[PDB]
């Protein structure tokens, strides 16, 4: 029974980053050998885990957690950083085990005039804990005045769009983003290579 | 289009410490890993440190790995420097999956005094000129360590046309030799007033011209 | 123990194609990635391209439209094709195993020993010597001889059929554009004898069997 990385990797459709999608893996046989996007990644790098010997190391659980930023935030998706993404979106824990992987798909999530299905919150009352999902609506409070669910003067939208135009610069481009989490919680191991 | 830049050599004397920066440029270094080789002389390249800092087994722990990333620099640090250790080092990461390779370093475990280079040049011979051809011929001999760089001028410019240069060569007194050829148009030579051979050891660049 | 070998062609005409075949021994091409890696004579390393037991490539932009690497589970080899081959193919040319991720080769572990691969369309030609002669006369001028466009190498320098040795230098050879070589020799010599005595330079060039004699002369 092989591992569904396939449906993580050349997966037609990505979630936005704040409310980001959580893949679970188990009971399977990992494939390591496949070149996904023509392993053509931007950023490749784990923390903890070595790649050279993932093929001979057995896991409980791999959490695979997907989405889209733009190109100078994926920077953010590492251990112990601070911004817009890892404050109020995605937070990864400095005892980060697992590997971050980003290619730039602005072939595929920029439109003409502008790709503006992908979000992510701007404003949050307090930074996220790791591994911490927010999908809140809630009019923002940036002043004294409450706000009773009316956007306006000092009163903000928590999401704001991405606007993805072919046309941008690199650091302005949509990047799919995939973290993969290897756990080995004291459980049976259900993860492995050949 | 990432670039992975290197010294061309470093050099220290055997028991000490010595290190191999490797600069990134148009990009990040710390988001991929940092793989370092050794290729000693007619051999193939061997892996001293892969990801960033982890040696393979069977490579000593003196050999480390480094990243900087307040600089975009990764670095190959070796302690106890045995003349073994004499090599190109190579760093290698990646730009989107294609590998990128450096310059390489040519380190040299100092085994003798260090020597100054000795550089004398030529300007087109008359009789070459006859022959509807120009060439400079810049002659460096007798340096240790055997590493240099060469940048020719033309009328103090930059040149990088015609020229080629050799790779040093060990001499009969244990010392090195070089040669650098720049290859001109006899219209080119007379053109300016000024053709300049600079020649770089260890820190120090020595400089000789000519003129028709 | 693994080993890897590379072998074939070596000696290319432009525009033909390079061919090399490399073979895997003490073990199989599973969970390895293998690539091919080239090294130009006194230049750095060029990573070819690689190969998955499965057959899917990942080749280097700078070559893939002339580059093919091809596997043989069957036979334990994998293969490199270069067409339209350039003189700037010359180099020496290494099989290597891999280990990594999703295409990402993170260690490389095992190299071949590497096979050289030279392209070139020259034929024997003999020397052609120039005098490299001294300036006004520290006190000691030098003055040599320059050895252009001869293949193939060597060229073997003398001064004064031998009984000149003190300051002899004769440096390494440069490869230029027309596939050709260039030497040169010098001697450092004190500036009072640049009237008094004669000094010539005796060039052989065994491959075409020319012998030279020149002598240098200042102004
Ligand atoms: C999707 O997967 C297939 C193999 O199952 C692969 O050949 C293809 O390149 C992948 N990407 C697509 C279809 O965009």
């Amino acid at each position: 029974n092989l591992c569904p990385f396939g449906e993580v990797f050349n997966a037609t459709r990505f979630a936005s980053v704040y409310a980001w999608n959580r893949k679970r893996i188990s009971n399977c046989v990992a494939d390591y050998s496949v070149l996904y996007n023509s392993a053509s990644f931007s950023t490749f790098k784990c923390y903890g885990v070595s790649p050279t010997k993932l093929n001979d190391l057995c896991f409980t659980n791999v959490y695979a957690d997907s989405f889209v930023i733009r190109g100078d935030e994926v920077r953010q998706i590492a251990p112990g950083q601070t911004g817009k993404i890892a404050d109020y979106n995605y937070k990864l824990p400095d005892d980060f085990t697992g590997c971050v992987i980003a290619w730039n798909s602005n072939n595929l999530d920029s439109k003409v005039g502008g790709n503006y299905n992908y979000l992510y919150r701007l404003f949050r009352k307090s930074n996220l804990k790791p591994f911490e999902r927010d999908i809140s609506t809630e009019i923002y409070q940036a002043g004294s005045t409450p706000c009773n669910g009316v956007e306006g003067f000092n009163c903000y939208f928590p999401l704001q769009s991405y606007g993805f135009q072919p046309t941008n610069g690199v650091g302005y481009q949509p990047y799919r983003v995939v973290v993969l989490s290897f756990e080995l919680l004291h459980a049976p191991a259900t993860v492995c290579g050949p | 289009n990432f670039m992975l830049t290197q010294p061309h050599s470093v050099s220290e004397s055997p028991g000490k410490t010595v290190t191999i920066s490797c600069t990134g440029s148009s990009g990040s270094i710390a988001s991929n890993y940092v793989q370092w080789y050794q290729q000693r002389p007619g051999s193939a390249p061997t892996t001293v440190i892969y990801e960033d800092n982890q040696r393979p087994s069977g490579v000593p722990d003196r050999f480390s790995g480094s990243i900087d990333s307040s600089s975009n620099s990764a670095s190959l640090t070796i302690s106890g420097l045995r003349t073994e250790d004499e090599a190109d080092y190579y760093c290698q990461s990646y730009d989107s999956g294609i590998w990128v390779f450096g310059g390489g370093t040519k380190l040299t475990v100092l085994g003798q005094p260090k020597a100054a280079p000795s550089v004398t040049l030529f300007p087109p011979s008359s009789e070459e000129l006859q022959a509807n051809k120009a060439t400079l011929v810049c002659l460096i001999s007798d340096f240790y360590p055997g590493a240099v760089t060469v940048a020719w001028k033309a009328d103090s410019s930059p040149v990088k046309a015609g020229v080629e240069t050799t790779t040093p060569s060990k001499q009969s007194n244990n010392k090195y030799a070089a040669s650098s050829y720049l290859s001109l148009t006899p219209e080119q030579w007379k053109s300016h007033r000024s053709y300049s051979c600079q020649v770089t050891h260890e820190g120090s660049t020595v400089e000789k011209t000519v003129a028709p | 123990q693994v080993q890897l070998v590379e072998w074939g062609a070596g000696l290319l005409k432009p525009s033909e194609t390079l061919s090399l075949t490399c073979a895997v021994y003490g073990g199989s091409f599973s969970g390895y990635y293998w690539s091919w890696i080239r090294q130009p004579p006194g230049k750095g390393l060029e990573w070819i391209g690689l190969i998955n037991h499965s057959g899917s490539t990942n080749y280097n932009p700078s070559l893939k439209s002339r580059v093919t690497i091809s596997l043989d589970t069957s036979k334990n080899q994998f293969s490199l094709k270069l067409t339209s081959v350039t003189a700037a193919d010359t180099a020496v040319y290494y099989c290597a195993r891999g280990l990594g991720i999703f295409g990402v080769v993170t260690l490389s572990d095992v190299w071949g020993q590497g096979t050289t691969v030279t392209v070139s369309s020259a034929s024997t030609k003999g020397p052609s010597v120039f005098p490299l002669a001294p300036s006004s006369k520290g006190g000691t001028a030098a003055l040599g001889c320059l050895v252009k466009d001869y293949f193939p190498e060597p060229v073997t320098v003398s001064w004064n059929s031998g009984a000149l040795t003190s300051g002899v230098h004769t440096f390494p050879a440069v490869l230029q554009s027309s596939g050709l070589y260039s030497l040169s020799s010098v001697v450092t010599v004190p500036s009072s004898s640049l009237g008094t005595q004669t000094y010539i330079c005796n060039v052989n060039h065994k491959p075409s069997n020319t012998k030279v004699d020149k002598k240098v002369e200042p102004k």
